[PDB]
Order: C-alpha cells, then structure tokens, then sequence
C-alpha cells in the first residue's frame, strides 16, 4: 504494498 | 474475486474498502447505503474463533477507490468510524447466520462521480429479482485464486475486480454443504455443467451482491459476501447474507425518523 | 426519496458498463 495515506488518520 | 475482470472506473460507486490502521491491511469490502452509513458483514469485525474483534478505532473506511494499493488523493475519501452495530443474533459459532453489521461514519461523506449510495430492496423488488437463474454482480479486491505459488506472482488484484454470478436453487445450495444454511442466506455461482466460473474469495467479504432493475434502472443490494468453501471449487457455491430479511434490523438501527 | 442506484458516470450519462447486459438478459431468458 500500500501507498501511505496521510498520518492524521493513522 | 475469482475469474473476474477489472472494473471500469466508477462502476461501483457504492463500494467501500475496510482498512486496518496497524498493521495497514485490507480487512474487507463493504457498501455505502448512505451519506453516513456503511453496510458490511459481521464476521469482518467479529469472529472470536480467530480472536477477531475490531473496534471503532482500529479501522478506517475508504470510499471511492479503484486501485487496491494506491492512495487516490483526488478521488477517494477516508472516513473514521463513530459507532459499529452488529446484529444481535449473529451466529459465529455454527453458521454465521445473520452475518450483517452496520457502521456509522463520524461525518457524512460527500457524494461524487466516484462516491454514490446503493439502494436497499423493498418487498416487491426482492420478490421479483431474487429468483434462481437470475444474475447478480459481486465486486472486490480479494484473492484472485483460492491458492497459489508463493512469491511467484501476486494473489491480489491491482484494481477493483467484478464478477456476475447466477442465483442457485435453495435445494441445490442445501445439498452442497454439510453446514446448516438458513433463510437468511442464499447461494450463487455457476454449476459444474454450466461451462463458466467465478466466485468471491478471501478479502471480498462484506462486499455487495447487487442486481439491476430493468424497470427503474437502479441498482439494488440483494446480498453481502458471507462465506464459502474455498474459492471457485466445482459443486460448491458462495453464501451471501440475505439483505432483504435483515432489513427490519437495519431499519431499527438507522432510525431516520 | 434520496436517489440511489444511479451511477453518475453510467446511468446518469446514458452509458452502460461492459457486462451489464449479461445481468439484464438473465431476466428475459
């Protein structure tokens, strides 16, 4: 694999 | 999805991906029935047998996707869960009866060319669409094969996959499993002498089994990807949650009034 | 009431998808 999503969600 | 095809863009605007935070991974499929509600399979959130028990904070919901792994910045929408509801009589111990569950989004999502809700059936619709022989359509990002040679390829698809399967006669379903099927399920797939194949597979669960109404031109969600014995095996079929019967529960949970 | 079931890039644009007809024909058999 996955491209990284914004971390605010992680 | 086994023996499927790449979906066209915007083909299933109601298709939702259930994403896990850490580890980052694809949990299941799900559908958008509205501006704030998502319909999925219960066994995606809770299945003690495997110590599976997700909570509102462990997941993410990604709506408007095509590619499985990409982060489609301009098109997809990433939502957080506000509350999860599992059918009180979900039987994960013997047959996964009533394998249904709703999830309430924290904030409503904005519809688009890529994000649009699917319809839920009414009595007559269910009544006339849910007939053996009639074809449905399954969609997902799950396994392309029941099994495969490690490191020699990729069991997962790059983009959303799609497959059209026919509904099978109850008696036929019943005689295909030693499992106790209920009136809350239904089976689909081609028969051995049918000359065709296709099935949902691990990763496709929670996904929607939809049908198109020739009279009103709208798509209806008749079932949810539930369970199955392997993937694309002859003389075996896939089991789907009967969305029409569990409707009162949905009704009761949603409370639009 | 709320609209649903009508794909913005399909139904609404008067276009159909590649295997949509297999669904439709399955009714009129």
């Amino acid at each position: 694999d996955f491209e990284e999503i914004p971390e605010e969600y992680l | 999805i086994v023996e499927g095809s790449d979906a066209e863009i915007g083909m299933s605007p109601w298709q939702v991906m259930l994403f896990r935070k850490s580890p980052q991974e694809l949990l299941c499929g799900a559908s958008l029935i509205s501006d704030r509600w998502v319909l999925t399979a219960a066994h995606c959130l809770l299945y003690p047998p495997w110590d599976k028990n997700f909570t509102e904070n462990d997941l993410l919901v990604r709506i408007g996707k095509h590619s499985r792994t990409r982060y489609e910045r301009n098109i997809e929408k990433i939502s957080m869960l506000e509350k999860i509801y599992i059918h009180p009589r979900y039987n994960w111990r013997e047959n996964l009866d009533r394998d249904i569950a709703l999830m309430k989004l924290k904030k409503p999502v904005a519809f688009s060319d890529y994000i649009h809700p699917v319809c839920l059936p009414d009595r007559e619709t269910a009544a006339s669409l849910l007939q053996a022989g009639y074809k449905g359509r399954v969609t997902g990002w799950g396994n392309l094969k029941e099994t495969w040679t490690a490191n020699v390829g990729k069991g997962q698809p790059s983009v959303l996959q799609v497959v059209n399967l026919p509904i099978v006669e109850r008696p036929v379903c019943k005689d295909s499993t030693r499992i106790r099927i209920t009136d809350n399920m239904f089976c689909a797939g081609y028969k051995p002498d049918e000359g065709k194949r296709g099935d949902a597979c691990e990763g496709d669960s929670g996904g929607p089994f939809v049908m198109k109404s020739p009279f009103n031109n709208r798509w209806y969600q008749m079932g949810i990807v539930s369970w199955g014995e392997g993937c694309d095996r002859d003389g075996k079929y896939g089991f789907y949650t009967h969305v029409f019967r569990l409707k009162k529960w949905i009704q009761k949970v949603i409370d639009q009034f | 009431e709320a609209d649903c079931g009508l794909r913005p890039l399909f139904e609404k644009k008067s276009l159909e998808d590649k295997t949509e007809r297999e669904l439709l024909e399955s009714y009129i058999d």
